[PDB]
């Protein structure tokens, strides 16, 4: 059934007075795709949407939600996207060079070269991993901050009832932004962030988001497991549980 | 069963005229083997192949072109002289049932001669004397009646015979009969024939006698617009009339493609089908040298179908058919480049049209009529015989009785198309190149293994065991049934040593060894499952070997990465299990190894896998 619903879409894209009902639509589609996480479904979709549809459409209050709710989850999308390439990278290293014990003086200079070679791929898989660092983080925080109001979160309050959305709503913060946070720790602890990933506990609880009632009181404490791990390394380098120099 | 118990009984028969050309027997009289069913039914049909025989025993030249017998004037010739031939002994017998009640019944007393058998259907068909006949009569019947129905039924010499009892009455015809009876091809000398045909035209144009009229103008062929129609009432009396009277290299003559033009072209089937008796049409197209036409119309009638195929099919099989070139053409064309006067059948339509009937059924005797086809090509160059076959396979998906059951044990037990051809190794690939386009791998798999193509029975093995590698294997479940058969591949193909590309091969090998990895994980053999994973060398389990390891995923077979989240979580429940139950730091540092190969690998969920096995690591420490 799933060609069905991705299927539809097309055919309310076609004619260009319905793009309202179109992107609605759309959304409502990649609503049930992203409790599945099915994000080549959710985006085989994504793309099916003409990409200046926005600009076109210019607002009811059904009009001003799904416009956010298209770009929440283009910003969801995009938070996927960069951490497969990042991850796909991370595992990807370059391997040390092969020792033959009691190495002939031919296979000792072969050595000298190849370890050498090694020691310059090291360094630009720290570079590359760096720049994906510094690009799939940034996603992940246009996500869990996402501007004016939080993620697949209405702004416009005059709309009318749409129970099952308003729910789907809700769930997919629940989903998704437990899931979320542990991958951004993932990716902190992964590059050795670890003064920032403890300062994860400042954006989830902060009354400015409200993130923590977002969390089941398990995956809290798993958050909280999580952290305690980050702490540890900063220990092991001397610092404070925290990060901060130890006066 | 499609097939009606005559049709029923002729299959049986061109399934012996094919066995003796597929054992390389001598090839028997076609027609004869259809004529032995013919009795079985009313005379109507035995009649007809009667017919078909006289009119196709002429003599031939064998490796000769079809349209080169049937346009030459020599085979042309022997037409009308078996046809006039048929049509005299065909009314003899009708003479013979006129006096007599019933053949056996003229048989016992003894067939009389000729003459006296005239003679005793004379006094039935005329009991009294016609005041217009000539020339006195001869032992009580007239003269000429006497020599009419006599050269009706063929003697000659019987009418030979009252020519010589009436000697002084028919004046000078004596010494012109005793010509016609000499002369070959019943054809007097130019100088004697004109001698008798102005006489006749002189002062006879008009005589009170109508046998006189018929006997003159049939010796002399002469007056061919005057159909006699007094003596010659009959249809059959017409035809042999006008066949006694056709002519060969301008006034008052006709030729037979003249008569055979122009009977169908101006007297066509609504003439001879108002009576609605059909043969009647066929025997007047047949016996014109017309067998494209008449094959076509008598294909026409539905209760008649079998007999015109077969009759097509001997005409076929004596070089005497004129097949259509195109296969785009109708049923009965004329050639563009081909006189007018004879026409053309497309024999391929003919057969596939017969063919369609029964051919959902009963396949065996479907294949029988296909290899007569065996000779002809289509555009696109497959052999019309080894398509056929393809298309009937397709269709009523009969592999084990047409091609040839290939159990699980090595064994080919061969099909009913091994008779016809020993190659069958294009088929078994057209019909599971299809079936491979039509999703049907399960299939495609069974017909490509049964011609021993292990280039693509492995490739599709592989695609249906990837899906199923980490499912459970449950009895009668979807992986039981493929891994049972994978392994009945993976024994005879080592048995037979055989092999695909080691791409190909090295993966179909090493999804049987991962399956074994999950059917022992599922069912909680934590040690045994450990150890074949790691002979496999698959999953780096020391740092040194992560290097290595994770060049050698790039390259292999993406039905492998795909199962690789599936078989590095195994791999770590594994470790994870025997952790609860020095060790301690080997697992751990194999717990370390298993991670970092994920890292530097891009492949199916490593976002939720690559989370779980670091969760999974913690809980050890």
């Amino acid at each position: 059934e799933d060609r069905l619903k991705i299927d539809v879409i097309d055919w309310l894209v076609f004619d260009p007075a319905q793009r309202a009902e179109a992107l609605k639509q759309g959304n409502a589609i990649m609503r049930k795709f992203l409790a599945s996480k099915k994000h080549e479904a959710a985006k085989e979709v994504f793309v099916k949407i003409p990409q200046d549809s926005i600009a076109e459409i210019y607002l009811p209050a059904e009009d001003d939600n799904a416009i956010r709710e298209h770009l929440c989850i283009r910003a969801y999308l995009e938070a996927h996207e960069t951490f497969n390439e990042w991850f796909k990278h991370m595992n990807s290293v370059p391997q040390k060079p092969a020792l033959i014990p009691q190495p002939t003086f031919t296979e000792k200079v072969a050595h000298e070269h190849k370890e050498k070679k090694y020691e310059m791929d090291f360094g630009i898989w720290k570079g590359h991993l760096d720049a994906l660092t510094a690009d799939v983080k940034e996603k992940m925080y246009n996500v869990l901050l996402f501007v004016d109001g939080g993620w697949m979160v209405d702004v416009r309050e005059d709309a009318k009832e749409d129970h099952e959305r308003t729910h789907q709503m809700v769930l997919l913060r629940k989903l998704c932004l437990p899931m979320l946070c542990f991958l951004l720790h993932t990716i902190l602890h992964s590059t050795g962030q670890y003064q920032e990933c403890l300062q994860l506990a400042d954006m989830v609880s902060s009354e400015r988001h409200k993130l923590y009632l977002v969390f089941s009181k398990e995956e809290l404490r798993k958050l909280l497991q999580k952290l305690r791990e980050s702490s540890l390394m900063l220990l092991d380098q001397g610092l404070d549980p925290l990060g901060y120099e130890i006066q | 069963s499609s097939l009606d118990n005559i049709e029923m009984a002729y299959a049986r028969q061109i399934y012996i005229y094919n066995e003796k050309i597929v054992n390389g027997h001598l090839q028997p009289n076609l027609v004869d083997l259809c004529a032995s069913v013919a009795e079985l039914d009313d005379k109507s049909i035995s009649d007809m192949w009667t017919m078909v025989k006289q009119m196709t025993d002429v003599l031939l030249t064998p490796a000769t072109d079809a349209l080169k017998n049937r346009s030459s004037v020599e085979v042309r010739m022997e037409f009308v002289r078996q046809a006039l031939a048929y049509l005299e002994q065909s009314y003899k017998n009708y003479t013979l049932v006129t006096v007599f009640g019933n053949l056996h019944q003229a048989q016992l007393g003894g067939v009389p001669g000729t003459y006296q058998l005239v003679r005793s259907f004379l006094n039935i068909k005329l009991p009294a004397p016609l005041p217009g006949l000539q020339d006195g009569e001869v032992e009580g019947h007239p003269v000429w009646a006497l020599i009419y129905y006599c050269m009706r039924c063929g003697d000659l010499l019987a009418a030979s015979q009252v020519v010589n009892r009436a000697q002084h009455q028919l004046g000078e015809f004596k010494t012109w009969f005793q010509e016609y009876m000499n002369s070959k091809d019943r054809r007097l000398s130019p100088a004697t024939e004109n001698k008798l045909r102005l006489h006749y035209r002189r002062a006879l144009r008009n005589n009170t006698d109508p046998y006189k009229r018929a006997v003159y103008c049939i010796i002399g062929r002469c007056d061919v617009t005057d159909n006699q129609s007094e003596v010659a009432d009959k249809t059959e009396d017409y035809l042999w009339l006008k066949l006694n009277q056709v002519c060969f290299d301008p006034q008052d003559r006709l030729t037979l493609s003249q008569f055979q033009k122009q009977l169908l072209e101006d007297y066509g089937e609504s003439h001879f089908t108002v009576n609605q008796q059909p043969f009647l049409y066929f025997q007047v197209l047949f016996l014109t040298a017309q067998f494209e036409a008449a094959v076509a119309f008598l294909f026409r009638m539905e209760r008649l179908r079998c007999h015109a195929v077969h009759v097509a099919l001997v005409l076929f099989e004596l070089k005497l058919l004129l097949k259509s070139s195109g296969q785009s053409a109708q049923l009965l064309s004329h050639e563009p480049g081909d006189p007018p006067c004879l026409r053309r059948l497309n024999f391929v339509r003919l057969l596939m049209l017969y063919t369609r009937k029964f051919e959902s059924t009963d396949p065996r005797e479907a294949l029988q009529y296909f290899y007569f086809l065996r000779d002809e090509k289509d555009s696109q160059g497959e052999n019309m015989f080894l398509r056929c076959v393809s298309e009937l396979v397709i269709e009523s998906r009969e592999f084990d009785m047409i091609l040839g059951k290939l159990e699980n044990d090595g064994s080919r037990k061969p099909g009913v198309i091994d008779k016809f051809t020993s190659d069958t190794k294009p088929i078994i690939n057209k019909v599971a190149s299809v079936a491979e386009n039509k999703g049907l791998f399960e299939e495609a798999a069974k017909l490509y293994d049964l011609a021993k193509n292990a280039d693509k029975v492995l490739e599709l093995m592989n695609k249906l065991l990837s899906p199923v590698v980490p499912q459970i294997s449950a009895p009668q479940s979807n992986k039981e049934r493929l891994k049972n058969m994978a392994l009945s591949i993976a024994e005879r193909y080592r048995a037979q040593g055989i092999s695909a590309n080691k791409f190909v091969d090295s993966t179909f090998y090493l999804l049987l060894d991962l399956i074994t990895f999950f059917d022992e994980y599922h069912s909680g053999h934590i040690d045994r499952a450990f150890d074949i994973i790691e002979r496999l060398k698959l999953v780096p389990l020391n740092q040194e070997s992560v290097e290595e390891r994770v060049a050698a995923f790039r390259n292999f077979s993406d039905e492998i990465r795909h199962n690789l989240s599936e078989v590095l979580l195994a791999t770590m429940n594994i470790l994870f299990t025997q952790f609860k139950r020095d060790r301690d730091s080997q697992l751990r540092s194999q717990a370390r190894t298993l991670i970092t190969f994920a890292g530097m690998i891009p492949y199916r969920t490593s976002g939720d896998t690559n989370a779980r096995l670091v969760q999974m690591e913690v809980l050890m420490n």
